[PDB]
């Protein structure tokens, strides 16, 4: 019997300058963690 | 997969097989061989 292991969907998010400005000075936001930690629990969750 | 002669076991008509435990793979990056037994009828159990 065979074993092959896939390759993976990519789980991607864009970081504008005139979006991460503005979003963290409003709400404190922050745009390259809110983003990082919700790709990383799509991910997590995706596989079970 | 479908057969001219086969029957569903979804429906009880010539339908396609939804075949399990048998499905095909890549067996070496391009080989996709594969022994198939669908049945013919339902109702005499007859297969092919």
């Amino acid at each position: 019997k065979d074993v092959v292991i896939d390759t993976a969907q990519h789980i991607e998010a864009t970081v504008p300058l005139e979006v991460i400005q503005d979003m963290k000075a409003t709400y404190d936001i922050d745009g390259v963690a809110r983003l990082s930690e919700t790709m990383s629990q799509l991910s997590s969750q995706k596989v079970d | 997969a479908k057969w001219s002669d086969s029957f569903d076991e979804r429906t009880s008509a010539a339908g396609f097989v939804e075949l399990g435990s048998n499905v095909v793979k890549l067996q070496d990056n391009d080989t996709l061989v594969g022994q198939i037994k669908y049945p013919t009828n339902g109702d005499g159990e007859v297969e092919t």
